[PDB]
């Protein structure tokens, strides 16, 4: 894989893609 | 934290697996 750059809505489809059924939490400051 | 890390800077898919359940 490689490094990569995301920000918004582009950062929580790449959590919801790693993390899939297991689900996740998004916590910003 | 990663939300902050992954915008301002980069970050791995391998970062963002520890922010599954
Ligand atoms: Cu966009």
């Amino acid at each position: 894989f490689v490094n990569q750059h995301l920000c918004g809505s582009h950062l929580v489809e790449a959590l919801y893609l790693v993390c899939g059924e297991r689900g996740f939490f998004y916590t910003p400051k | 934290g990663i939300v902050e890390q992954c915008c301002a800077s980069v970050c791995s898919l391998y970062q963002l697996e520890n922010y599954c359940n």
